[PDB]
RNA sequence: GCGCUGACUGGGGCCUGUAGAGCACUGAUAGGGCUAGGGGGCCCACCAGCCUACCAAACCCUGUCAAACUCCGAAGGGUCCCAGGUGGAGCCUGGGAGUGAGGGCGCGAGCGAUAACGUCCGCGUCCGAGCGCGGGAACAACCGAGACCGCCAGCUAAGGCC
RNA sequence: GCGGUCGCCUCCUAAAAGGUAACGGAGGCGCCCAAAGGUCCCCUCAGGCGGGACGGAAAUCCGCCGGAGAGCGCAAGGGUA
RNA sequence: CACCUCGAUGUCGGCUCGUCGCAUCCUGGGGCUGAAGAAGGUCCCAAGGGUUGGGCUGUUCGCCCAUUAAAGCGGCACGCG
RNA sequence: AAUCCCCCGUGCCCAUAGCGGCGUGGAACCACCCGUUCCCAUUCCGAACACGGAAGUGAAACGCGCCAGCGCCGAUGGUACUGGGCGGGCGACCGCCUGGGAGAGUAGGUCGGUGCGGGGGA
């Protein structure tokens, strides 16, 4: 016999909405382990550092190189 | 060890998780109540 | 001494074409240039079991010209081991880096019968002016007793020029 | 030694402020002068300006600097400016830094 | 201008997304020729088709 | 029998014999080398048969490189097979070896008389192979 | 009921860590040099102590390997926008089901022995339900091709033309 | 049948969205912390080398170099000065 | 492995009756021999025919007795209820 | 006002701005510096943090330059691989078409660029 046989659930995990989709305040933008998306402009981070929009607005993406990957929302919806 | 909130009177309150033998005393902090407004809440029972 | 081969021009005509065609594909450069080249397969070889990037060769080629090329790369397909495709570094006056051969002149030179004649290196890599190219390397050192490792500026460096260093590695010994 | 105590705790006090989003109101203080920007991150833009030394005072550079705090309340008052958030920057909220910033009430609020 | 495409080879065998491409093209059945637009789109769908199909320009 | 140390996992899944490639393959160290023709797992078992083929023919002389190494578990189920219950019971090692690779590559010794000795080492192979010398296309670097 | 939103396609953004490759990390690892530790062979037994045709840290030259390594990283794939796309397309509400034993083949993996008409997933296809037609001697699933009916008419596909 | 297994977490398998199987490869959980919690204010590692009584491979001290390989209560991953 | 057969494809061994294969036990023909002769060894050709009787065990097989030119090995639903 | 150059802030690109070596700057800015009464301070130490200063020095720090030993960036050609279409091999695997196309490596490149505001020069 083997004793091996686990594994644990998918957790469904990465990106929800894109760049240029447009969002409503309170959709979440990021599911994510680390910080590996940054919060940006708009963009709350939970404590299962989950990212989501603060505003109504549309998605944009930044690498800032050093300084990480950021979200932004850029309001007007 | 499970953990169960008292204060003074009308007896309604919050409960709460101890796992440890400390503090071993009267085990008693500050919160709030659903009636009057953030009052002593000593541990009971 | 003097290794003359050909070239030629091209720009479409797909390098699977003209390799099935005998023709090695290729390319040529250095800081004020490049182009699309192509050379004979038999021809090439030829030359460079000699040439070998260590030595100069002169290209030629149509609109005739004679270029200074060393060559820089040749890429083996690895599946047979025959070049794919070569390319040629056009040389002009500016400090250079490139492979110069070894000469080991002499006897055991030192702990004879019996020693470890040991070369580290067949080549070494040399900033060298495209005017004074030294086509090889004199070693004679001799002694080379147990113990002892040749360096860098025990080497004869010739009147040409300096070297790529470090200067503190190892070329032959005895163990 | 790579990137020091002075440079962590400086990105450390801005990094929060520039969060809630507001208008920052910048402090630098140097041994003789102190002086203070208020700039709009995201125009990448200074909006208004005071120091000690375009306003060629001296006297006891505490005094100095609630002087420079009331002269930017007013200058930058002016442009419809309030609403600040008070940097600080490398230095304790106290001494030159805290009387700048407690002369810089009466406009440019809360601090 | 335009395109005369033909349809010379079934799709029966083929992915279902290339069967897709034949409807957007609106070819039902084998050798009906369709007369349609040269543009981006009309375009991507003919050429996904490409081996099934056979093409020429017309106006 | 050539076998690594300290593994990290032992058994390791078996996965593809594709594209003749990567490294090995321009004779670094020698005068003269053997080349793989076709892809295989070769067997530490293996490689040892080809080792000694040659020492053997250099009395104990020469120098020879091997340049293959059996980092890749193998493993198999007793005899008294049924597929389940896991996986189980590594027996050797096998490097993985596809086209043009150079294995072996002999130095210091006569041609004919390494050229011998490689044509031997051969035969102990699973695959094809190719004799070498050495070039100006295997460089300098 | 809605009614242009559909599959597929064009352009544009964003997302990813595989094929390939790499060795910067985690490990593995060939040859050499230089070197702690050491087997030691031993000079003493006080610190001493010279040599390594054995181990072997680090370090440097050369040379490789990896599902649970990655300094790199394609093609593709996913999603939103704008356009084409009128289709036995799409969306919403409801009525009726049946199915929940699949199989072969291609491709990608695992298990297996780089066995099985083997087993287990993935993406595709066909048989299933196209054991109706043509090709493959014969032959569910390979090639050709989707059979509404009729004709002692024509052109072709695959495969063929003694 | 016997043996193993049965829920939860981490990694790989998994084919660069998601998801994805096998009696495939490996590991972990059934707790814990009144501070190991909130906030404000400071501070920045491991490691290497040189120095320094008892101090030894490493107790504490000083110098320099060290961008994170340390730490984050516990498995792994992601994250993080 | 689980593909036809569980609304039945009777299972070892023996006996009877064979037929086929040849990787040949014998007989026939060969090469090499570390083949003097005789007698062997090994390998090649060859399937026409032959290929014993007993003790022990349900045995196949094996061991043994006595012989022999030899006491062949396989297949045919481990051939044949 | 502008253009320029130098300094001080403060952003952006996020190493082509970095390490190292050399050189250079004190009028002004900045630093070190002068003190520790006072505010306020260091699990001890005004080291730091803080205040009051202004004699000195640009030694340290920083700013500006120069050098390619290191680091970092890096083509073009060519391959690998591959979306779609086809072949081949008992197999492991290979090849052709059409479109896309790395990684390493070679040539090279770089000792930053730039925005807003100050102070000073012209
Ligand atoms: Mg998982
Ligand atoms: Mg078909
Ligand atoms: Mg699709
Ligand atoms: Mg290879
Ligand atoms: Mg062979
Ligand atoms: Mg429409
Ligand atoms: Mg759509
Ligand atoms: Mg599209
Ligand atoms: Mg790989
Ligand atoms: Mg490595
Ligand atoms: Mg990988
Ligand atoms: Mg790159
Ligand atoms: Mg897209
Ligand atoms: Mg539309
Ligand atoms: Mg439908
Ligand atoms: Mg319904
Ligand atoms: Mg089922
Ligand atoms: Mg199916
Ligand atoms: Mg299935
Ligand atoms: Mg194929
Ligand atoms: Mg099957
Ligand atoms: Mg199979
Ligand atoms: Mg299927
Ligand atoms: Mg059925
Ligand atoms: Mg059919
Ligand atoms: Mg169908
Ligand atoms: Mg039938
Ligand atoms: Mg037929
Ligand atoms: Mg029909
Ligand atoms: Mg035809
Ligand atoms: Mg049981
Ligand atoms: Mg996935
Ligand atoms: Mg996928
Ligand atoms: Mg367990
Ligand atoms: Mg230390
Ligand atoms: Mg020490
Ligand atoms: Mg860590
Ligand atoms: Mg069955
Ligand atoms: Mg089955
Ligand atoms: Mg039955
Ligand atoms: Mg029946
Ligand atoms: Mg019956
Ligand atoms: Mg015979
Ligand atoms: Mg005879
Ligand atoms: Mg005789
Ligand atoms: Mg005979
Ligand atoms: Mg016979
Ligand atoms: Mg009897
Ligand atoms: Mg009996
Ligand atoms: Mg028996
Ligand atoms: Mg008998
Ligand atoms: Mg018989
Ligand atoms: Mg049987
Ligand atoms: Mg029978
Ligand atoms: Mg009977
Ligand atoms: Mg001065
Ligand atoms: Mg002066
Ligand atoms: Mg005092
Ligand atoms: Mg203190
Ligand atoms: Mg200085
Ligand atoms: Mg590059
Ligand atoms: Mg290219
Ligand atoms: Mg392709
Ligand atoms: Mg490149
Ligand atoms: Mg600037």
């Amino acid at each position: 016999s083997t004793r091996n046989g686990r594994d644990s659930q998918a957790k469904r995990l990465g990106v929800k909405r894109y760049e240029g989709q447009v969002v409503r305040a309170g959709n979440i933008l990021v599911r994510q382990r680390g910080t590996r998306f940054k919060p940006g402009k708009n963009v709350g981070m939970g404590r299962d550092f989950t990212l989501f929009a603060l505003v109504d607005g549309v998605v944009e993406f930044q690498d800032r190189g050093r300084l990480g990957r950021y979200v932004h929302v850029r309001p007007l919806a | 060890l499970l953990l169960e909130c008292t204060e003074c009177k009308r007896r309604n309150y919050a409960t709460e998780k101890n796992k440890r033998n400390t503090p071993n005393k009267l085990e008693l902090r500050k919160y709030c109540p659903w009636c009057r407004k953030h009052t002593v809440h000593r541990e009971v029972k | 001494m003097e290794y003359r081969l050909k070239a030629y021009y091209r720009e479409g005509e797909k390098p699977s074409a003209l390799r099935r065609a005998g023709k090695l594909p290729g390319v040529m450069y250095n800081r004020h240039l490049n182009r699309k080249v192509y050379v004979d397969l038999v021809e090439f070889d030829k030359v460079f079991r000699q040439a070998s990037i260590h030595h100069v060769i002169v290209l030629e080629l149509p609109d005739g010209q004679s270029l200074p090329t060393l060559v820089r790369q040749v890429n083996l397909d690895k599946r047979r081991r025959r070049p794919e495709h070569v390319d040629f570094f056009v040389l002009s006056d500016e400090p250079v880096e490139m492979y110069v051969p070894l000469r080991f002149v002499g006897t055991p030179a030192g702990v004879r019968a019996g020693g470890v004649l040991q070369e580290i290196h067949r080549d070494i890599l040399v900033k060298v002016s495209p005017r004074n190219i030294p086509e090889f390397i004199e070693v004679d050192v001799s002694g080379l007793e147990i113990g002892d490792s040749l360096h860098a500026s025990d080497l004869k460096l010739p009147p040409g020029v300096e070297l790529a260093v470090s200067p503190e590695e190892t070329i032959a010994a005895v163990v | 030694a790579r990137l020091t105590a002075y440079e962590r705790r400086k990105f450390r006090v801005r990094n929060r402020i520039k969060r809630t989003g507001r208008l920052r109101l910048s402090v630098f203080r140097s041994l003789k002068h102190i002086y203070a920007q208020i700039i709009d991150d995201e125009k990448g833009v200074t909006l208004v300006s005071a120091s000690s030394l375009a306003l060629k005072l001296k006297g006891n550079k505490t005094e100095v600097a609630r002087q420079v705090g009331r002269a930017l309340a007013e200058k930058a008052l002016a442009l419809g400016i309030k609403q600040v958030a008070f940097d600080r920057g490398p230095y304790k909220y106290h001494g030159r830094v805290k009387a700048l910033a407690e002369g810089a009430r009466e406009g440019g609020l809360e601090f | 201008p335009r395109l005369k495409v033909k349809l010379v080879k079934s799709p029966i065998g083929y992915p279902k997304d290339q069967k897709a491409a034949l409807k957007a093209l609106g070819l039902r059945r084998l050798q009906q020729e369709r007369v349609l637009e040269d543009t981006p789109a009309i375009r991507g769908n003919v050429e996904k088709v490409a081996h099934l199909v056979r093409v020429e320009v017309v106006e | 029998m050539l076998m690594p140390r300290r593994m990290k996992y032992r058994k390791q899944q078996r996965g593809r014999l594709k594209g003749a490639t990567k490294g090995g393959d321009y004779v670094a160290f020698g005068d003269y080398g053997l080349v793989a023709l076709e892809p295989a797992w070769i067997t530490a078992q293996q490689i040892e048969a080809a080792r000694v083929a040659m020492v053997r023919h250099f009395r104990r002389g020469g120098k020879i490189f091997i340049r293959i190494f059996p980092d890749k578990p193998y493993t198999k189920k007793p005899l008294e097979v049924r597929m389940g219950k896991g996986k189980g019971n590594v027996e050797g090692y096998v490097a993985v070896v596809k086209p043009g690779r150079v294995m072996f590559e002999v130095a210091g010794v006569t041609e004919e008389q390494a050229m011998e000795a490689l044509r031997i080492a051969g035969h102990k192979l699973p695959i094809k192979t190719k004799i070498v010398r050495r070039d100006a296309y295997d460089e300098a670097q």
